[PDB]
């Protein structure tokens, strides 16, 4: 009689999250970051102009 | 010292085999011969969530 | 990382995941079977060993061995909640 009931299954390696220094900058593309940065300055100048 | 149900019917030559929800037990294995278990059936607890 | 998947028996993988907290058993259980004490075709102990192993199963002996050899673990990282933010994750914000 069996002394341990079990079955075949799959083992895989857990990909641990490796956070880069730019992860929080991932949601916005670099070109969008530059464009919004330029937009901030152009709006700032046009207000007092 | 008299078996009823499945074990009683099979031991007294009233049947050839007992197909059903038969839990394999020490006294049952002593009295009658069991086959290889085809499904795990332990004892467990049911409670309201 | 030399292999992408290892096909093997549930107890071994569960124990390894319990001990080696960098591996996980993920696939659904299939091909249910059991470990058995194999002997010669005609050996008188067969009935006796079957009775003894079933007696060990019914009383409080097998689960004790499970606790003392398999069930014990150091970490598992089993939680369905979204991952808790850790220090190494947003350390770049502190860098800024």
């Amino acid at each position: 009689k069996p002394f341990k009931y079990q079955g075949l299954t799959i083992l895989v390696k857990k990909e641990i999250p490796r956070s880069t220094l730019d992860s929080f900058m991932q949601p916005f593309q670099s070109t969008l970051w530059l464009l919004v940065g330029l937009s901030v300055h152009v709006v700032a100048v046009m207000l007092y102009l | 010292n008299v078996w009823n149900g499945m074990i009683g019917e099979v031991v007294y030559q009233r049947a050839v085999m007992a197909v059903g929800s038969l839990t394999i037990n020490e006294e049952r294995s002593e009295v009658v011969d069991f086959s290889v278990p085809f499904v795990e059936t332990g004892i467990s607890v049911m409670v309201s969530r | 990382n030399k292999l992408h998947a290892f096909i093997w028996d549930s107890a071994v993988l569960e124990f390894e995941a319990s001990q080696k907290c960098d591996l996980v058993t993920t696939g659904e259980l299939f091909f249910r079977s059991g470990f058995g004490i194999g002997m010669r075709k005609d050996s008188p102990w067969k009935q006796n060993v079957s009775l003894s192993i079933l007696k060990s199963h019914e009383n409080g002996f097998m689960e004790d061995l499970d606790k003392t050899w398999v069930r014990y673990q150091e970490c598992d990282s089993r939680s369905n909640a979204p991952a808790t933010l850790t220090f190494e994750n947003m350390a770049g914000v502190f860098m800024l």
